């Protein structure tokens, strides 16, 4: 041909362990792993300051935690369906 | 975006075709476990931070900003109330200190 | 093979938080271009001389 | 405080 193409410098089973060192974080240490090392803390009391950022109490969130759960495991189920349905 | 940590300020300062920011940041340091509770309960009812988070050293229940280990004892001040003990999941029972107590000695 | 970082698995628990007891202030540089060298050119003298 | 100061 006279053309070529040339692999990327990171293969996708690196760009998935990125992928995965953020959610990893994400989910055991709030937004802390970016401004400095990461500190845990439960994944309850991480969203109850997520909801006191958007002005909702604190309370709020213990108070309807199940309920709170359940929304959001039902709406990542509708992604798989929503990505499975059409290109 | 104003550099890594959280941001306190930046200066500008000149280079030829282009420009340097100095970003002055915070960076937390030196941290210790503890173990934490969402909520207390006092008189059957569940009490909530203000501000900060509930951390034990393991033998004593203390209030504290979030990004700077300062312990104060937890008070009806430092705290506010919402329903009975028995919703919250993961709530501890302890004393929570009213400062107008010894005021009743009048 | 390129490294990514220092492998870390966090101490995460349903009753454990971690809670800085000291701090760093910080001093960070960054760099961004803002101008190119500014041109002209003479197409008549360049082409024909 | 009044109710209290009631005591
Ligand atoms: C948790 O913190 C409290 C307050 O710093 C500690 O209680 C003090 O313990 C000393 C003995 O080590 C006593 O002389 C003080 O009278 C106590 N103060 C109070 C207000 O009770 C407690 O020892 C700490 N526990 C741990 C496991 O570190
Ligand atoms: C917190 O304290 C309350 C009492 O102030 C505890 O409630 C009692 O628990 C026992 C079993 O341990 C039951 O038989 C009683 O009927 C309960 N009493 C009341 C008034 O509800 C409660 O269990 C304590 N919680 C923890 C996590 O120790
Ligand atoms: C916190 O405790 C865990 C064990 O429970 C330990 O592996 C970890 O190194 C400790 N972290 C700090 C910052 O002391
Ligand atoms: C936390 O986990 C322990 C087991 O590791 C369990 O016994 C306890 O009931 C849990 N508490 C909460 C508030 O989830
Ligand atoms: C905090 O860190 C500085 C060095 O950055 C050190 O000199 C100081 O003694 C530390 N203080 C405590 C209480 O650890």
């Amino acid at each position: 041909n006279g053309l070529t193409v040339l692999p990327p410098l990171l293969t996708d089973e690196m760009i998935a362990q990125y992928t995965s060192a953020l959610l990893a974080g994400t989910i055991t240490s709030g937004w802390t792993f970016g401004a400095g090392a990461a500190l845990q803390i439960p994944f309850a009391m991480q969203m109850a300051y997520r909801f006191n950022g958007i002005g909702v109490t604190q309370n709020v969130l213990y108070e309807n935690q199940k309920l709170i759960a359940n929304q959001f495991n039902s709406a990542i189920g509708k992604i798989q369906d929503s990505l499975s349905s059409t290109a | 975006f104003c550099g890594k940590g959280y941001h306190l300020m930046s200066f500008p300062q000149s280079a030829p075709h282009g420009v340097v920011f100095l970003h002055v940041t915070y960076v937390p340091a030196q941290e210790k476990n503890f173990t934490t509770a969402p909520a207390i309960c006092h008189d059957g009812k569940a009490h909530f931070p203000r501000e900060g988070v509930f951390v034990s050293n393991g033998t004593h229940w203390f209030v504290t900003q979030r990004n700077f280990y300062e312990p104060q004892i937890i008070t009806t001040d430092n705290t506010f109330v919402s329903g009975n003990c028995d919703v919250v999941i993961g709530i501890v029972n302890n004393t929570v200190y009213d400062p107008l107590q010894p005021e009743l000695d009048s | 093979t390129m490294s990514l970082g220092a492998e870390n698995s966090v101490a995460y628990s349903n009753n454990s938080i971690a809670i800085p007891t000291n701090f760093t202030i910080s001093v960070t540089t960054e760099i961004l271009p803002v101008s190119m060298t500014k041109t002209s050119v003479d197409c008549t003298m360049y082409i024909c001389g």
